[PDB]
């Protein structure tokens, strides 16, 4: 449930991230795998070692999806319909895991963009990542 | 329980932390990002907006006192349950704070450490900090009845 | 998200519960306070002692809302609007607390209605309780 | 982590449990109620309906094994972490089971005990059994990394 100021805060922050989204995507996953090692149970097929290219490849896919979602904040459920089926029907990812990732994405953003990461923007991104996670978890049962 | 490696990462970073700065910063962001927590702090005055919260004198003093008990937690890290027993009762018996809210403050502190320390707040450094934060939250919830 | 099979298992079962819903509503709370003591932090103005009149009265109110949820299974958000505003905006009850209650609701029903508590109805009720609890936590920012 | 009385309450009821029949019922309902769990039990055969799951020979056999290890945990209740360390490695390393799913089996088990014992399953007997299933879930999660 995003407001006029939340959508503008997000876009503004996403604008500054620019071509580095994929990097932050990969860094976000590495942080999650480290801090919350139970998230690795969904990636048994991945080489999960530090700096691995499989994590870096996948991190671009997560970042692209999120770029997608920033362009379509007014209708996340249709924009994300395919990922939503993917996560609930095929992979069956437990909701709590999306809080782990969402947390590490904020940490990654705080690390790289301290001037942009104001108390207000912090709120808006939490809300944004939180909205995406509920759309991706909607069909879980 | 932390290894000597983890303690060094934690103590190394904590040695550089501005207590007054990070404390009011962490607590103010908790009120901003999770606005339902403001309900527990109504005798602090203007919490009507993000800039009100962030320059609120009472917020700042309380963040400081919250951060000093983190520090005492760090010194007695092998006995956090000993360290937070009195604060646990208080949060439960007096303040009636659902301990699920302790997880939020801990995560906010980590974002605020990330903000300040940047590249030096590595994934390994972070993982150690997550253990501490989870352990302080477990310690605070322990005397709940 | 629910289903025609779920709806009918719920309707059929809640028909069996009948005049006992108020009694089970109170036992479920009693069970939740006992088993999950952190749930008590939201009831500090309650006499929570065993067999208390305040818990029983509240148990009845919880059971009437659920009975009205059975009648509006196809429009939960609209039927539960006042209680959504109450739980997600005024009270801000953490969603974990609804899991504890839902569980204690299931346990109470299995104690009293072993014959009706079949594997298929068990699943339907779990689906139902979680859908109710979903609507009730919507407005959280 | 259990009082002397809580131990009495738990061991008291467990002595009356049909560990053969309760195991298949609890694992069966796990698969019915939370159907994503079926993804891990692919080699068990037909699981296409509640009726197929509940009469499945392999569901029943595995259910018995699951309840024997739960009985072994009740002997070793003060060292649950130690008793479940081998099983924790298995579920992590070979089976890739997200530990959140351990909480689900525990509650299903609690539901099945309430189904069988009725009024005898007190609010207070329930509480002591919640501590136990929580302790087992936590111990199964401990070797994940
Ligand atoms: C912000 C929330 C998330 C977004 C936007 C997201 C996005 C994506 C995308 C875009 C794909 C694959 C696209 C493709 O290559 O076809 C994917 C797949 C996948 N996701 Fe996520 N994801 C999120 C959260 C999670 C979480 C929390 C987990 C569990 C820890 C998870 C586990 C997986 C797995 C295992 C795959 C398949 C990877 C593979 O087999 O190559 N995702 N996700
Ligand atoms: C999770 C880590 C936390 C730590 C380390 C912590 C620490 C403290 C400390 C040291 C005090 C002492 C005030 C005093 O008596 O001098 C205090 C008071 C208080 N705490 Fe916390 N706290 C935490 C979480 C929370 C949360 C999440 C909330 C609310 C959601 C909360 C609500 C309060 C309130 C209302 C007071 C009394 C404030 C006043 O003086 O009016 N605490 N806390
Ligand atoms: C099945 C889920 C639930 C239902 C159907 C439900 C229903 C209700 C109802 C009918 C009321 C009375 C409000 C009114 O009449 O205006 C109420 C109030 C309340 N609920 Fe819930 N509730 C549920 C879950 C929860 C949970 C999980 C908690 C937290 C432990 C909670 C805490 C409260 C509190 C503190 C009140 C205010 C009591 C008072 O007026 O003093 N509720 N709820
Ligand atoms: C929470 C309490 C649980 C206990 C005490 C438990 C215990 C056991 C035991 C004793 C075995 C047999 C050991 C062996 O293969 O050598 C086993 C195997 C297995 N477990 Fe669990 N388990 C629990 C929960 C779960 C959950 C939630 C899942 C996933 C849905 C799961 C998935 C499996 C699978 C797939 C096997 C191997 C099946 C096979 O034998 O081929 N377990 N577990």
């Amino acid at each position: 449930v995003l407001s006029a100021a939340d959508k503008s805060n997000v876009k503004a922050c996403w604008g500054k991230i620019g071509s580095h989204a994929g990097e932050y995507g990969a860094e976000a996953l590495e942080r999650t795998f480290c801090s919350f090692p139970t998230t690795k149970t969904y990636f048994p097929h991945f080489d999960l070692s530090h700096g691995s290219a499989q994590v870096k490849a996948h991190g671009q896919k997560v970042a692209d999806a999120l770029t997608q979602a920033v362009a379509h904040m007014d209708d996340l459920p249709t924009a994300m319909s395919a990922l939503s089926d993917l996560h609930a029907y095929k992979l069956r990812v437990d909701p709590v895991n999306f809080k782990f990732l969402s947390h590490c994405l904020l940490v990654t953003l705080a690390c790289h963009h301290p001037a942009e990461f104001t108390p207000a923007v912090h709120a808006s991104l939490d809300k944004f990542f939180s909205a995406v996670s509920t759309v991706l978890t909607s069909k879980y049962r | 329980f932390l290894t000597a490696e983890e303690k060094g990462l934690v103590n190394g970073l904590w040695g550089k932390v501005n207590v007054d700065e990070v404390g009011g910063e962490a607590l103010g962001r908790l009120l901003v990002v999770y606005p339902w927590t403001q309900r527990f702090f109504e005798s602090f005055g203007d919490l009507s907006s993000a800039d009100a919260i962030m320059s609120n004198a009472k917020v700042k003093a309380h963040g400081k006192k919250v951060l000093n008990s983190f520090s005492d937690g760090l010194k007695n890290i092998d006995d956090l349950k000993g360290a937070f027993a009195k604060l646990s009762e208080l949060h439960c018996d007096k303040l009636h704070v659902d301990p699920e809210n302790f997880r939020l403050l801990g995560n906010v502190l980590v974002c605020v450490l990330a903000h300040h320390f940047g590249h030096d707040f590595n994934p390994q450094v972070q993982a150690a900090f997550q253990k501490v934060v989870a352990g302080v939250a477990n310690a605070l919830a322990h005397k709940y009845h």
